C-alpha cells in the first residue's frame, strides 16, 4: 500500500501548477482594476469564470489522487 | 483532370437525379398518406413571427382572472366592496396560534403514526 | 430552465422516469401470477402453494425444495404423506 | 431538398404565455371545485365529530 | 441576438389604396354586398362572428387578398355556393391586409383560403392548394363536403359531439398574444 | 422586455455558447434559409413566379413538387453550361 | 359555463385523450428523423427490457476455478473469452444441468465437473434457486470446479 | 390543369419506389448512431457540475472542521502564555478566512442556482 | 499494478501546464477587456475558441491516464 | 508490463506542456486584437497556422503515446 | 526490459518542450504585426525561419528517438 501513497502525492503536483495561472489570473484583475477603475465588473466576472475552469482541474487532481490512494 | 472533374461532375449530379426520384416516391408514398390532417396543430406562433406581425406581448408572467380584481386600481372608488372589505380585516396579521396548533397536530402526527421505531426492552 | 446545481435532479429524472413504465408493468405481472396461483390454489393441488413465495416445485414426486420425495414409493392408508 | 421541417419544431414556446400556464389557468375552476368540495366534506366530518 | 425595426410608414400605411379604371374599351377583351354573403372589415365583427354565429350555426370564410388572381377567379364561384348554401351557414369575405387579425385567428398562410369554422375550435376545416395544382371547383367541392360533414356532425348525438377545443383555455394568445387585452390581463 | 428578448435570444439563437441549437441534422425554415442564401432566393424566384404572389405569403416550408421541379431545372441549366465551357471555355487552352 | 347537457365527463375523457394523442402524432410528424426514433423505441426498450429483466428475473455471478475449465468462445463473436464474475440470468426451472451447457455452449463439457456455492457442492439434478435458497441464501456467487478427489 | 407539366415529371422506378420505401437516403441510421453516441457522451456534463457544486458547498465546512481540527491540536499541545498571545491572532484570521470561504461559495452557488426561465 | 497507478499520476501532472496555459489566456483576455472594453465580443470569442482546444487536450490526459488505470 | 505505461504517462505530459503553449497562443493573439482590432483577420490567420503546427505535433505525441501502450 | 521505451517517452517530452519555445516565435509574430503591420511580411518572413529551426530540431530529436527505440 505503498505505490498508492507514491501515486497520489506524485498526482497532486497539479495544485500547485494551478496555484500558478490562478496567480496569474488575479494579478491581470488588478492590472486592469488599476488601468481602468472605471470597469470594476466586467472583469471579476470573467476572472471568476476563468478560476472556475482552474478549479475544476484542481478538483480533477485531487480526486484522483483519493482514488489512487484508496484503489 | 479537366476531364476527370468534369466526369465527377457529371455522376454527382446522376446521384443527384437518383436521390431526386427516391425522395419523390418517399413522399408520394408513405409521407402524403400519413400526413397530419392539422386539426392537431401546435395551436401557438412562433415569436420571431409573432414579432414581425407587430403581435408580440412580453409581459405579466402573472395573471388576473377576474374582472372584479383587474378593474379594482382603475375604479379608485371600491377597489373593495364592503363585504370583502370586512373579510380582509380578519387577516391583518398571520395567526401563531393556527400556526401552532397545525404544527403540533402535524408533529404528533408525523411522530406517532408515521416515524415509529423499534427500542429493546430488559 | 436548468443550471449546474440541478445536475443531480437532472439525471435522477432523466434516469428514472423511463424507468415509470417498467416499473407498473412489473407490478401488474406479480397481480397477475398472484391471480393464476390463487386461482390454482381455489381450482386445488395436492400439496400445498406458497402463495408469497418464489418458486414451488412440490408435487406427487418432488419434495417443497426440489428433491425427490422419500418413502414415496409405495401407498399409504391414511392417503398422501403430506 | 431544403427545409422538411416548420420553425415551432425547433424554437421554444413563449417563455410567459407557455401551453402549461395557460392550461393550468384553464383548469382552474374545476380544481376549485374538486378541492372545495373535498374540503368542505373533511371539514363537515370533523365539525360533526367535535361538536357533541 | 435577434430584433426586426419596429414599424415605417410604408408599412403602416393603407394596404388598399384605389387604382386608376379603364374606359369602356379595355373592358372589351374575348375573355368577356351580392344578398348572401358579408364583407368584413373590422376585427370586433369578425369576432362577433366566430364567438356567437359560429356557435349558433356554422360559417364559411374566404381569405383573400387583391394581388392574387385565383381569388378573383374563385370569388363568383363562392357567391353561387352562398347562394345555394345560405340557409344552412353564414358567409363571409374577408381581406387578408384589411383584417390580418382575422387571417392569424383562422391560420391561413396561403391566398385564397377557404375555412369552414363551428364553435371557434370545435370544427375547424382549412381548404386551399398551396401547390398550385388544384381550381376553384374543386376548392368549392371541397368546401361542400366539409360544410356537410359538420352539419351532419352537429346533428349527431342530440346536438353534442362539437365542443371548443384548446381555445377553451388557450384564447388563442399563443397564436396572436394580443388577445390578453381582450380576457384582461395585466402586461405591466 | 430587454430580459425577456435576452433570455429567448440566448436560448433559441445559434452562437458559440449554443443552449438549443443542438443536435442538428434536418433544420428548421429560418435557420435553413439563414445559413444557406442560395436556397432562400431560389426557392424564392420559385414561389413568386409559381404564384404570383407576394413574399409576405411565402411558406414556412416548400412543397417537394416545387423541390423536385428545381432541381430538373438545375439540371437543364447546368447540363447546357457545363457543355458549353466544355466545349468553348477550354480550346482557349 | 362549466359542462353541457346532455355530454358526459367520460365523453370529455375520450375527446382529451384523442386531442393528446393527435397531437403527439403531429409533434413525431414534425421531427428529426435521427433522434426521434432513438429516442422514442430505441430507449425506452432498452430500459424496460433491462429494468424487467432485473426486476422479475433472478440472476448469478459465476465464477470457473481453472483456466483450463473455461469455455471455447474464439467462435461466437462479441465475446472471444471468458470472464469471471460474470452476471448469468436464469429461470426458476433451470437446473444445473442446464445451467452447464449454457456455460459451455451446447458442447462437450469437461469430466465431473460440479458446482459450489460457499463451498457447498450442488447435485446435478438440482434446481438452482432453491439450492441457492438452501446453502447460499443472498449470495449467489456460484464456482464451477472439477471434482476428482 | 396548371400542375399537370410538373406532375408528369414525377415518374418513378419500381426499384425507386422500393428504395423510397426502404428511405435510404433519408433514414440515416449511421446518424441515428451518431447521436446516440454524443448524446450518451454528453453524460460527463452533469457529472462535472455536481462535483463543483458539492465542493463549493463543503468549502465552508471544511474551513470550519479540519482547520478547526488544525487548531484544536495546537490548543491541546500549547502551555505556556508567548506562544498562546502569538496564535489567538491565527484564531482570528481563521474567523476572517471562513467568512471569505462563505462568501466565494454565496456567490458560486447563486451563480450554480440561477434559472433565465 | 501499482506501476499502472503511478502511471496515472505521471499522467496527471500535465494539468500542471494545463492550468497555466489556461490562467495566461484569461489574464490576456481580462487585460484586453481593461485596455479596449468596446471589443469584448470579439476577445471573449477568441478566449472560447482557445479553451475549446485547451479543454480537449486536458480531456485526453484524463482519458488516457484512465485507460493506463484499467488496462 | 507497466514499463510501456509510464511511457504512455511522460507522453501525455509532453502533450500538456504542448497545451500551455497553446493558450500563450491565444493570449498573445488576444492581446494583439486588443491593440489593433483592425487587423484580427490576419493576426487570426497567423495564429491558426500556428495552432495547426502545435497540433500536429500534439497528435504526434499521442499516437506515439498509444503505439508504446502495445508495442 | 522496457528502457528504450521511458527514452522514447522522454525524447517526446523534449518535443513539447519544442512545442512550447515555438509558442514564443508566434506570440511575438502576433505582437508584432499588430504593432507595424507595414512590415508584417518581414516579420512573418524572420519568424518562419525562426519556425523553421525549431521545426528542424525538433526533427532531429524524433529521428534521434527513433534510432533509441530500434537500438
Ligand atoms: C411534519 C410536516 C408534515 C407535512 C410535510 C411538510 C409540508 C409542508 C411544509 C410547509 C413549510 C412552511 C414553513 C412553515 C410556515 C411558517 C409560517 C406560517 O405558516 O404562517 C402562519 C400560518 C397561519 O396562517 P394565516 O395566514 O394566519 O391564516 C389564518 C386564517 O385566519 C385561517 O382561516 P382560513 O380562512 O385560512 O381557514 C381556516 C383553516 C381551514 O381552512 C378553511 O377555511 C376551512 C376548510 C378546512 C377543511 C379542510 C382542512 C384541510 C385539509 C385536511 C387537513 C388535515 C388532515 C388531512 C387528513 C386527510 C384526509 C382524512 O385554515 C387552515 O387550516 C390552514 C391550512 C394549513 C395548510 C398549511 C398551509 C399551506 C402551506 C403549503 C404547504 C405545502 C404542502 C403541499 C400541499 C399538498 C399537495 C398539494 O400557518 C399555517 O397555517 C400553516 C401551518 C404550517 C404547517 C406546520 C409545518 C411545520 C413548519 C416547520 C418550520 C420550522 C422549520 C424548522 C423546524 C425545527 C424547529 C426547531
Ligand atoms: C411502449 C413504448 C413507450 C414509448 C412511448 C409510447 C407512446 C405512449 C404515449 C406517450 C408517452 C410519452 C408521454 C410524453 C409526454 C410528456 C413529454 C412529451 O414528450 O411531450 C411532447 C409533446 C409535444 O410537446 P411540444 O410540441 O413541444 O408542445 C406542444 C404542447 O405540448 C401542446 O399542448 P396543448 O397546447 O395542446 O395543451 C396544453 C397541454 C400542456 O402540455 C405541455 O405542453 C406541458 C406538459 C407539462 C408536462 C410536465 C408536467 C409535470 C408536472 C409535475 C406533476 C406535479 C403534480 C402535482 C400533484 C399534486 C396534487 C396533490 O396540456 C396538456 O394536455 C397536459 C396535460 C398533462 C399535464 C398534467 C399536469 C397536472 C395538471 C392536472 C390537470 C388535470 C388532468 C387533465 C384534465 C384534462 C381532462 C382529463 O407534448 C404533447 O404533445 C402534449 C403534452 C403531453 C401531455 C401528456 C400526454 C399523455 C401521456 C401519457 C403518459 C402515460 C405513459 C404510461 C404508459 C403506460 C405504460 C405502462
Ligand atoms: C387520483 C389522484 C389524483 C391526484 C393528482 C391530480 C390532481 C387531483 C384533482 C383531480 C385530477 C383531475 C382533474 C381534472 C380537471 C379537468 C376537468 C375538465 O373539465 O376537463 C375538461 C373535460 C372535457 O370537457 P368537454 O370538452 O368534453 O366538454 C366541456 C367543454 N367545455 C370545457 C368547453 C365546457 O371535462 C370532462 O369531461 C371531465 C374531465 C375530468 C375527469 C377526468 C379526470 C382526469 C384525471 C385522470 C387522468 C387520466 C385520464 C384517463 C382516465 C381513464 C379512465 C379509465
Ligand atoms: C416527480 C416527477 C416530476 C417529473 C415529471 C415526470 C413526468 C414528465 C417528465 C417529462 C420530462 C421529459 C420529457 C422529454 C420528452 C422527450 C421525447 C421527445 O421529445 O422525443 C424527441 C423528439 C425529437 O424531436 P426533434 O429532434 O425534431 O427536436 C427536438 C429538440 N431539438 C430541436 C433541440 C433537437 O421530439 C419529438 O419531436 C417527438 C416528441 C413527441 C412524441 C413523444 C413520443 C410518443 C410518440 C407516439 C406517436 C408515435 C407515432 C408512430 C408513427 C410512425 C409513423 C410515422
Ligand atoms: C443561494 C444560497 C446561498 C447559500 C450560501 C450558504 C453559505 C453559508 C453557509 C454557512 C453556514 C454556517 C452557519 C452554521 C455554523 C454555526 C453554528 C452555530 O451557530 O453555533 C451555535 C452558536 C454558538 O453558540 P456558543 O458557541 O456560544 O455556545 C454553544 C455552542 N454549541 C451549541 C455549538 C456548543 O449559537 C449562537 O449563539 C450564535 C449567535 C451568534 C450568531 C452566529 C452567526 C454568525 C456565524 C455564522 C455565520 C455564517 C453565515 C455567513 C454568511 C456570509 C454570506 C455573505
Ligand atoms: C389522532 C388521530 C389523527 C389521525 C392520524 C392517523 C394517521 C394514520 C397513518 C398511519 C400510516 C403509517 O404508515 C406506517 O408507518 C410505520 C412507521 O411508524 C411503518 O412501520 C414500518 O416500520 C416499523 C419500524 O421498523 C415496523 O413496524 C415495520 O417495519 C413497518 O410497519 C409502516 O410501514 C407504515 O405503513
Ligand atoms: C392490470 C393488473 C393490475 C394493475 C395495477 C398494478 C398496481 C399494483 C401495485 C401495488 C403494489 C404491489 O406491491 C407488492 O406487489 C404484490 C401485489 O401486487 C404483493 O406481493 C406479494 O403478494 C403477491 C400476491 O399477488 C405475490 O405474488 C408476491 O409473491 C408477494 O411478494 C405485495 O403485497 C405488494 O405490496
Ligand atoms: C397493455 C398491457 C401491458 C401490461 C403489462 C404486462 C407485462 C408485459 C410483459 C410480459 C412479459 C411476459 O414474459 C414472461 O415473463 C416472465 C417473467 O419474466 C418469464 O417467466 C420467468 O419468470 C417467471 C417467474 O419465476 C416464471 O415463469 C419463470 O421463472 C420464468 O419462465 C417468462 O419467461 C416470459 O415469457
Amino acid at each position: 500500500a505503498g505505490v498508492a501513497s507514491l501515486s497520489a502525492a506524485i498526482a497532486l503536483m497539479s495544485v500547485g501548477g494551478v496555484a500558478q495561472g490562478i496567480g496569474s489570473l488575479f494579478a491581470a484583475l488588478v492590472s486592469g482594476t488599476a488601468r481602468n477603475p472605471s470597469i470594476k465588473e466586467d472583469l471579476f466576472t470573467y476572472t471568476l469564470i476563468g478560476m472556475g475552469f482552474l478549479e475544476f482541474l484542481g478538483i480533477i487532481c485531487v480526486l484522483m489522487s483519493a482514488v489512487l490512494l484508496y484503489s | 483532370i479537366q476531364h476527370w472533374n468534369k466526369s465527377y461532375e457529371k455522376q454527382v449530379y446522376s446521384e443527384s437525379v437518383a436521390l431526386n426520384r427516391t425522395f419523390q416516391a418517399r413522399n408520394q408514398l408513405v409521407l402524403d398518406r400519413l400526413k397530419p390532417s392539422g386539426a392537431y396543430r401546435l395551436p401557438a406562433v412562433d415569436y420571431k413571427r409573432q414579432l414581425s406581425r407587430g403581435t408580440l406581448v412580453e409581459g405579466a408572467d402573472f395573471y388576473l382572472p377576474t374582472a372584479q380584481e383587474q378593474q379594482r386600481l382603475a375604479r379608485h372608488f371600491e377597489p373593495y366592496s364592503e363585504q370583502e372589505q370586512e373579510e380582509r380585516r380578519k387577516f391583518r396579521f398571520q395567526s401563531i396560534s393556527v400556526y401552532l396548533a397545525v404544527a403540533l397536530g402535524a408533529s404528533f402526527v408525523h411522530d406517532y403514526f408515521y416515524q415509529r421505531r423499534p427500542v429493546a426492552w430488559c | 430552465s436548468t443550471s449546474p446545481g440541478l445536475a443531480f435532479a437532472n439525471l435522477t429524472l432523466l434516469l428514472d422516469v423511463p424507468q415509470l413504465p417498467a416499473i407498473w408493468a412489473v407490478n401488474a405481472w406479480r397481480e397477475l401470477n398472484g391471480l393464476f396461483t390463487e386461482m390454482k390454489t381455489l381450482a386445488g393441488t395436492s400439496d400445498l402453494l406458497y402463495p408469497s413465495n418464489r418458486y414451488n416445485p412440490q408435487n406427487e414426486k418432488t419434495n417443497r425444495m426440489g428433491r425427490p420425495r422419500k418413502y414415496n414409493h409405495g401407498e399409504w392408508m391414511f392417503g398422501n404423506s403430506y | 431538398f431544403g427545409p422538411t421541417l416548420p420553425d415551432h419544431a425547433y424554437y421554444g414556446e413563449h417563455a410567459t404565455y407557455n401551453y402549461f400556464v395557460l392550461f393550468i389557468r384553464g383548469m382552474r375552476p374545476y380544481l376549485e371545485k374538486i378541492f372545495g368540495d373535498c374540503a368542505s366534506t373533511i371539514k363537515n366530518a370533523a365539525v360533526a365529530v367535535y361538536r357533541p | 441576438s435577434f430584433a426586426i425595426p419596429p414599424a415605417n410608414a410604408a408599412a403602416l400605411a393603407d394596404p388598399l389604396p384605389a387604382t386608376p379604371t379603364p374606359p369602356p374599351v379595355f373592358e372589351a377583351v374575348s375573355s368577356a354586398a351580392l344578398k348572401n354573403v358579408e364583407e368584413v372589415s373590422t376585427m370586433e365583427r369578425y369576432e362577433a362572428a366566430v364567438y356567437e354565429e359560429s356557435f349558433k350555426k356554422p360559417i364559411v370564410c374566404l381569405f383573400f387578398a387583391r394581388f392574387s388572381l385565383q381569388s378573383k377567379v374563385l370569388l363568383q364561384p363562392f357567391l353561387d355556393f352562398a347562394a345555394s348554401a345560405s340557409n344552412n351557414a353564414t358567409f363571409f369575405l374577408i381581406d387578408c391586409d384589411r383584417v390580418p387579425r382575422a387571417a392569424y385567428h383562422a391560420r391561413v398562410e396561403n391566398v385564397p383560403s377557404l375555412v369552414v369554422m363551428k364553435g371557434d375550435d370545435a370544427f375547424r376545416q382549412t381548404i386551399t392548394d398551396s401547390v398550385g395544382v388544384k381550381t376553384a371547383g374543386d376548392l368549392i367541392q371541397e368546401a361542400r363536403s366539409a360544410l356537410d360533414q359538420v352539419l351532419r356532425l352537429d346533428q349527431q348525438e342530440g346536438g353534442t359531439k362539437l365542443q371548443p377545443g384548446v381555445s377553451s383555455y388557450t384564447h388563442h394568445i399563443g397564436v396572436d398574444n394580443l388577445n390578453v387585452y381582450r380576457k384582461g390581463w395585466p402586461v405591466a | 422586455k430587454q430580459a425577456w428578448h435576452s433570455r429567448m435570444g440566448k436560448f433559441n439563437d445559434r452562437s458559440d455558447t449554443p443552449m438549443l441549437y443542438a443536435y442538428m441534422n434536418e433544420l428548421p425554415s429560418w435557420e435553413y434559409y439563414d445559413l444557406h442564401r442560395s436556397a432562400f432566393l431560389e426557392h424564392m424566384t420559385y414561389f413568386l413566379v409559381r404564384t404570383g404572389g407576394d413574399f409576405r405569403f411565402f411558406p414556412e416550408m416548400p412543397p417537394w413538387q416545387w423541390l423536385a421541379h428545381m432541381e430538373n431545372l438545375r439540371f437543364k441549366l447546368l447540363s447546357v453550361a457545363q457543355s458549353r465551357r466544355s466545349q468553348l471555355q477550354l480550346a482557349n487552352l | 359555463p362549466l359542462g353541457v347537457k346532455g355530454r358526459s365527463v367520460f365523453a370529455g375523457m375520450r375527446s382529451f385523450i384523442g386531442q393528446r394523442l393527435g397531437r403527439l402524432y403531429d409533434s413525431f410528424y414534425y421531427s428529426q428523423s435521427s433522434t426521434k426514433y432513438v429516442m422514442v423505441f430505441l430507449f425506452p426498450a432498452g430500459i424496460f427490457y433491462t429494468r424487467f429483466r432485473a426486476d422479475t428475473k433472478l440472476g448469478y455471478h459465476v465464477f470457473i476455478n481453472e483456466e483450463k475449465l473455461y469455455p471455447d468462445y474464439s467462435q461466437n463473436y462479441f465475446d472471444t473469452k471468458w470472464t469471471n464474475g460474470r452476471k448469468v440470468y436464469l429461470d426458476d426451472e433451470t437446473t444445473v444441468e442446464q445451467l452447464k451447457a449454457q456455460i459451455y455452449g451446447g458442447k462437450a463439457a469437461p469430466e465431473n465437473v460440479k458446482v459450489a456455492c460457499r463451498g457447498r457442492v450442488f447435485e446435478d439434478a438440482d434446481n438452482v434457486a432453491m439450492a441457492v435458497r438452501a446453502f447460499c441464501k443472498r449470495d449467489p456467487r456460484l464456482l464451477l470446479f472439477q471434482d476428482n478427489l | 390543369r396548371p400542375g399537370q407539366g410538373s406532375n408528369a415529371q414525377f415518374q418513378t422506378s419500381l426499384a425507386d419506389k422500393t428504395r423510397g420505401l426502404l428511405g435510404v437516403g433519408f433514414l440515416r441510421p449511421t446518424k441515428m448512431a451518431s447521436f446516440a453516441a454524443t448524446f450518451l457522451l454528453n453524460f460527463r456534463f452533469y457529472f462535472m457540475y455536481m462535483a463543483r457544486t458539492t465542493f463549493q458547498a463543503v468549502r465552508p465546512l471544511l474551513a470550519f472542521s479540519v482547520f478547526g481540527e488544525v487548531m484544536k491540536l495546537v490548543l491541546a499541545t500549547m502551555s505556556s502564555g508567548l506562544f498562546s498571545f502569538l496564535f489567538s491572532f491565527v484564531l482570528a484570521f481563521e474567523v476572517f478566512y471562513f467568512f471569505l470561504q462563505c462568501y466565494i461559495s454565496y456567490t458560486f452557488l447563486t451563480m450554480f442556482f440561477t434559472v433565465l426561465f
